[PDB]
């Protein structure tokens, strides 16, 4: 829910680095393993930035999703 | 050399027509395997020190080798320093050059220098690297700052707590340890969760980035029914001239 | 092994574990061949090619504290280490217990 | 077909059924629902062994090996293209207009 | 010694690639998608 | 083939000087041991003791697979790869997965190293296309990393320090280890420049 | 958190933990997944020597494309961003797809049964395994430079001749890397001693005479 | 490439000839092992069940979990 809110948050300018740091804090510090809703909420936010590094992050996240035994669906291709 | 592997034609050689001529010492095996065909920038060599050292192999055999400290660097942000001993001068220079390429590092030249004071110390040598708009250091430190590309920087080295303050490797070692410990603005902004331009520039909506995220129904005054979005009242979204 | 007016034990000891022998293994151009050339799995693991200790890198340090400070950690596993693991030669076998028998 | 889909500029936006309707619209392209490449391969393998599908031996599409490969490609496709362009007027004149 | 650490080596490789005049190997981007396993926070 | 070429040079030299010298055998021992298949077998026997259904073991498996592929490509040197491998091995998640596979009884590590040999054949991680199966036989029938109950070679550099402290008797209790120079008579050629190791005698 | 995803991961780890739970004719979903993967690999696999030759050619083509990107960024002086990495990865993936489409023909000729087809396929495999580059790439580089330096009638003729021929998308940096390489003296010397006889010896003697004349 | 899977199948058969509808590569290896004419660099299919277990391990590393919520 926090990444879904940060995907549409336009109150401040730092929604994308806050989402990146929140994903890193969830994976590395909290010890949670990201499932399909985490990957979808992160890729939907990374697909909005036309910078090539964020697009590369979205492609690497989709490749890690398909490598970890999570097949692509209509939301992933979207 | 940017072509370590590729199509090896039979009728053609491995070198090209418009090739930069090598030196008397420059061999292609100086750059190691993990960095071969990776650097897109040319490097320039600067010698820190030559020295003569008595090397003991046997109790009845003592040779006099040459010990060389240097650093390689490019003004586009990548530099490394090395030191090695060898029986001759050119072999010491080659081994110190491959040591410098083995221990190469890089920094961010977005602001052409640091953006916060970095006070670091090795055993005895205490070096501060502070932001500036000029390059303010002595020539031996200004050459390393030009080797890193830090034109807007200042550096100060205190060697009083060292056992041998006249050692020439202490200066280059302290400068490389201080530049290695420096974080860029984009790295700090990514670690905090901020945009980097909100950390260095004086524009007023960046003050919105300072405070924590609070709800827009909570900051704005409520209505007759309860909490209300500020864009749902007509008098806020409509301009006064209409 | 040709002795050459020496005891063969001390001659092989000087040819194996002395400082010019390991420096000739690393490459120094010492006088004449202080180390043994052809050794297979009988080579000591200290002077292996895939090991993490090289005396040519350690000759530029004049103090043991500088060697403990600046040098890289040694490589733990190698092919010769695998052969000594398969042979059980990572630790020497325990000799006869001299603690309680006698001093003859 | 693969040279016509590369210059169509609407082929990524079409489904499998629309392209199979545009190309053949016969039993050969009809599957009887999931559509993929390997379903067509599994159908045409069973059509080959029956032997309702005849397949020429050897690669009829040659490239990458010899510098003159499009000549060998066109030499293997003259018969099928000429039959495709000549049996439809033959079937038209068989109707005895 | 913590100066030879996979996180420190990944940080060094990242700030080496971020200059734009160094070409990353495949393991850098493949370790950005599969980070090394940490011993902390457990 | 440079190994068969060096074997041809060894045969020609041993037929030339009519004795088995030290130079030629050292040359062919250096040629036949240039392969990085040892570290690839380390990473794959660490991957073999994992669990194909657990996501943490999937992360460890993909990390070690990327590590072995980067070693075989030559893009990463051996020492930093060993640092990555010992950091991945010393983690408590991998050790807990190895303990669970020990507590199972019908362990899947034999199929793991068999699929590892098939992967090293397919991806070109060896010198010969059929050498990975002989290396698998060598790992099975000899004392190696495959017969260790946790899946790494049993050196103390791949085991944790808090387990290293109560077992072993080292220099001082309650990195690179050296002899301090207070010992003026340690051995014949032993001195302060001679390093010592906790769980092995490499001499 | 006992949810659908967490319980699914828990029973997946419980299934794949031991050996007993995931063998053949035990779980229908895993058997269906393995059956679909084996059906996919039944059509898209090669012979093992064909796979080794494809791996060698793929390594050479990937190195050549990376060297082309290096040459472009060294000539322009620009930086390596994520956009250039995305472009290089897309070009490498397209070239590897084209190499699979090429080596499918070599695998079909190697498993056809004819003597000449298997002989030419073995020649292609031996040329790929030894590291020898293909003549088709040389012809592609030559016709790309000819297409670059021709007029509009010749450009339209070359583009209309090769529109249906499956040519790989070759950057200009690959053609510039191939063209700017110096030629080998020993190979041309051997070719002029093999093609021409004692007249080739006299011509090479006159060439070395001109060489040692220009040395003075 | 933007080809349809019908066009991809047509291009697949155009690339592979009649060999695409014949035996697979594993069946060719089985026939070469049974007839005795198999080279040394080829991997022999010596056991069916153990190769099945190997392939099931390598495919179980990519097998998706069940994310369906009842």
């Amino acid at each position: 829910l926090q990444l879904k809110a940060l995907a549409k948050d336009n109150s401040q300018l730092n929604s994308l680095p806050e989402a990146i740091q929140l994903f890193d804090q969830m994976e590395n510090v909290y010890g949670f393993i990201a499932s399909r809703p985490h990957y979808d909420a992160m890729m939907f936010h990374l697909s909005q930035s036309p910078r090539p590094e964020m697009r590369l992050r979205c492609e690497e996240l989709a490749h890690k999703m398909e490598l970890m035994g999570i097949v692509w669906n209509a939301n992933t291709y979207l | 050399d940017l072509y370590p592997e590729g199509f090896q034609w039979k009728h053609k050689l491995n070198t090209e027509y418009n090739q930069w001529r090598s030196n008397t010492w420059l061999t292609p095996d100086l750059i190691p395997k993990e960095h071969r065909g990776r650097f897109l920038c040319n490097f320039q060599l600067n010698i820190v020190a030559y020295d003569m050292r008595v090397v003991k192999f046997s109790p009845k055999d003592h040779r006099q080798w040459i010990y060389c400290v240097l650093y390689v660097g490019s003004g586009k942000g990548i530099a490394g320093w090395g030191r090695a001993v060898a029986p001759s001068t050119q072999e010491a220079k080659k081994e110190a050059i491959r040591e410098a390429f083995s221990n190469i590092i890089a920094v961010d030249l977005e602001q052409e220098g640091p953006m916060y004071p970095v006070r670091v110390n090795a055993d005895g040598v205490r070096v501060l690297l502070y932001p500036a708009r000029r390059i303010v250091a002595n020539f031996r430190v200004a050459d390393i700052l030009c080797a890193f590309g830090f034109q807007h920087a200042g550096c100060r080295i205190n060697l009083k707590a060292t056992n041998n303050p006249k050692s020439p490797t202490h200066t280059v070692e302290g400068v490389f340890e201080a530049v290695k410990a420096l974080r860029s603005v984009s790295e700090i902004a990514a670690s905090r969760g901020k945009v980097p331009h909100s950390l260095i520039y004086n524009i007023y909506p960046y003050l919105e980035e300072i405070r924590r995220r609070k709800g827009m129904m909570a900051m704005h005054p409520p209505g007759k029914d309860g909490l209300l979005m500020p864009d749902r009242v007509v008098d806020n979204r409509l301009p006064d001239h209409l | 092994i040709n002795s050459g007016d020496q005891s063969p034990y001390r001659y092989v000891e000087e040819r194996l574990y002395s400082k010019p022998s390991r420096l000739d293994r690393e490459g120094v151009k010492v006088n004449k061949t202080y180390a043994l050339q052809g050794l297979g799995d009988l080579e000591p693991l200290r002077y292996g090619a895939n090991f993490g200790i090289s005396e040519k890198d350690a000759l530029k340090y004049e103090t043991v504290a500088e060697k403990a400070k600046y040098m890289e950690p040694p490589i733990p596993y190698s092919s010769l280490a695998a052969r000594k693991l398969a042979a059980g030669a990572l630790w020497p076998a325990a000799p006869d217990p001299e603690g309680m028998i006698s001093k003859e | 077909v693969w040279q016509g889909e590369a210059n169509d500029k609407l082929s990524p936006y079409k489904s499998d059924e629309e392209i199979a309707l545009e190309n053949d619209n016969t039993f050969f392209s009809s599957l009887s629902t999931r559509r993929s490449k390997f379903d067509y391969l599994e159908k045409w393998r069973d059509m080959y062994r029956h032997g309702t599908l005849e397949v020429p031996e050897g690669p009829t599409l040659n490239f990458g090996r010899t510098p003159d490969d499009h000549k060998e490609t066109m030499a293997a496709l003259v018969r099928g293209w000429y039959q495709r362009n000549r049996k439809e007027p033959a079937s038209e004149e068989e109707l005895k207009r | 010694n913590e100066k030879y650490e996979p996180w420190e080596h990944m940080k060094r490789m990242g700030r080496l690639v971020g200059t734009g005049f160094y070409i990353p190997p495949e393991w850098y981007n493949h370790f950005r998608m599969f980070p090394p396993i940490n011993h902390n926070f457990q | 083939d440079t190994e068969f070429q060096a074997l041809v040079e060894f045969i020609e030299g041993a037929s030339y000087d009519q004795l088995i010298s030290g130079r030629r055998f050292k040359k062919v021992y250096d040629v036949l041991s240039e392969n990085d298949d040892m570290f690839i077998w380390l990473c794959h026997t660490a991957m073999s003791v994992l669990n194909p259904g657990d996501m943490r073991s999937r992360l460890i498996y993909n990390h070690l697979r990327i590590l072995a592929e980067s070693v075989a490509s030559g893009e990463m040197t051996q020492r930093t790869a060993f640092r990555f491998f010992e950091s991945a091995v010393r983690s408590p998640a991998y050790r807990e997965i190895a303990k669970r596979q020990l507590e199972g009884g019908a362990a899947t590590r034999l199929a793991g190293i068999s699929a590892a040999a098939d992967v090293m054949r397919r991806m070109g991680l060896t010198r010969r296309p059929m050498s990975s199966y002989f290396e698998l036989y060598q790992r099975i029938v000899e004392r190696s990393e495959a017969m260790t109950p946790w899946g790494f070679p049993p050196l103390f550099q791949f085991e944790e320090r808090l387990s290293l402290e109560p077992r072993l008797k080292f220099f001082s209790r309650a990195r690179i280890f050296w002899i301090p120079p207070t010992w003026n008579r340690a051995g014949r050629f032993l001195g302060p420049h001679v390093t010592l190791y906790p769980g092995m005698t490499p001499d | 958190l006992s949810s659908g995803i967490n319980l699914g991961r828990l029973r997946l780890a419980e299934q794949f933990s031991s050996m007993n739970g995931w063998q053949s004719k035990e779980d229908p979903a895993f058997d269906a997944y393995v059956k679909e993967r084996r059906r996919k690999e039944n059509y898209e696999a090669f012979d093992q020597r064909v796979e080794r030759g494809y791996a060698a050619a793929a390594k050479l083509h990937k190195a050549e494309i990376q060297n082309a990107v290096k040459r472009r960024l060294k000539s322009s002086g620009a930086k390596f961003t994520a956009e250039t990495l995305r472009e290089m990865s897309s070009a490498v993936t397209e070239r590897l797809a084209w190499l699979r489409d090429v080596w499918a023909q070599i695998d079909a000729d190697y498993r056809s049964g004819d003597s000449a087809r298997q002989e030419t396929a073995a020649q292609e495999i031996s040329a790929a395994l030894r590291g020898e580059p293909n003549d088709y790439m040389r012809w592609v580089y030559e016709t790309k430079r000819e297409l670059r330096f021709a007029g509009p009638v010749g450009r339209r003729a070359i583009q209309e001749e090769l529109q249906a021929a499956e040519l790989p998308e070759v950057l200009d940096e690959e053609v510039n890397r191939y063209h700017d390489l110096k030629l080998n003296m020993m190979e041309i010397e051997r070719e002029v001693k093999a093609k021409y006889g004692v007249a080739g010896q006299q011509h090479w003697a006159e060439l070395q005479a001109a060489k040692d004349e220009e040395y003075i | 490439k933007a080809l349809s899977p019908y066009a991809q199948a047509l291009r697949h058969v155009a690339l592979r000839g009649a060999t695409a509808f014949g035996p697979g590569a594993k069946e060719m290896e089985l026939d070469m092992l049974r007839k005795g004419t198999l080279p040394a660099d080829y991997r022999p299919p010596v056991q069916g069940r153990w190769d099945d277990t190997i392939e099931r391990w390598a495919y179980a590393w990519q097998f998706p979990a069940e994310e369906e919520q009842d």
